[PDB]
């Protein structure tokens, strides 16, 4: 999987409450988190499926 | 909203909840303000990346207060078109504003009504009221009941002393107390900052961003509506 999949989730400075997915490498799972609406990092997906397809397997 | 108190029905009739719709439920992700019977005002980053001409699964709710109960005042209308500011800059958060055209007309009453705009170029002063269903602490939970908080406006230069000169644009306005504890937070974006320095209530700001929420020395940053008055009137057609 890409190394960016190993980065912690990043809400950013904006103040929306948008539910996005990130790959949690420690748990080995795609998980939900709150995205604020701007300055997304790469470990930030609109669906669990997008997250699994991108960060799923090594 | 951090450090705020419960609102009451009819207190902020211009407040909207901007929601994503699913089968069996909906999810509030931003606020918005009533401009007229067919148009709402929200932040640009609340809609960035959507299908602007044919948006699906989006609605506004007016006359809302407590999301845990049906109070009979609620009007739920889907969004039919999104007008994102043509010069919206996603990285700088410049021109962070959009309009939502509704697929039907709101009916105005004591609980649902538009908020007046300021005159173009007008500078807001003094205490302002920010409202919404955002989180009540940084990275926390959201309240069922609409929250309100009163905070003093902060000048650009003071706000720039906090964040940096190039990080606060002229068309942004800041608000909060120096000790922190009172702010807008995640889920409040797109919602109203209301001023009253002209003897009447008007929409001075749109909840946009900040360094965390309610932190000492880091007031919330807002899109300054007075810079976009002409834009709103031109596009809300
Ligand atoms: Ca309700
Ligand atoms: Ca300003």
């Amino acid at each position: 999987r890409p190394d960016f999949c190993l980065e912690p989730p990043y809400t950013g400075p904006c103040k929306a409450r948008i539910i996005r997915y990130f790959y949690n490498a420690k748990a080995g799972l795609c998980q939900t988190f709150v995205y604020g609406g701007c300055r997304a990092k790469r470990n930030n997906f609109k669906s669990a499926e997008d997250c699994m397809r991108t960060c799923g397997g090594a | 909203i951090v450090g705020g108190t419960d609102a009451t029905l009819g207190e902020f009739p211009y407040q909207l909840s901007f929601q994503e719709t699913f089968i069996g439920f909906s999810f509030h992700f931003c606020g918005a303000s009533i401009y007229n019977e067919n148009y709402a005002i929200t932040a640009g980053h609340c809609v960035y990346g959507d299908d602007y001409e044919n948006p699906s699964g989006l609605q506004i709710v007016a006359g809302e207060l407590d999301m845990s109960v049906n109070e009979g005042s609620e009007q739920i209308i889907t969004v039919s078109k999104i007008i994102l500011h043509e010069n919206f800059d996603y990285n700088l958060l410049d021109n962070d504003i959009s309009l939502l055209k509704l697929s039907g007309s709101l009916t105005f009453n004591d609980n649902v009504a538009p908020i007046a705009l300021p005159e173009q170029g007008h500078t807001a002063t003094g205490d302002v009221i920010v409202t919404g269903w955002g989180t009540t602490s940084e990275g926390g939970n959201t309240p069922d009941v609409l929250q309100k908080v009163t905070v003093p406006l902060v000048s650009d230069e003071d706000c720039r002393a906090d964040y940096g000169a190039d990080e606060i644009l002229d068309s942004m306005i800041c608000a909060g107390v120096p000790e922190g504890g009172k702010d807008s937070c995640q889920g409040d974006s797109g919602g109203p900052l209301a001023a009253s320095d002209t003897g009447s209530t008007y929409l001075a700001g749109i909840v946009s961003w900040g360094y965390g929420c309610a932190r000492p020395g880091y007031p919330g940053v807002y899109t300054e509506v007075s810079y976009h008055v002409d834009w709103i009137k031109a596009n809300a057609v």
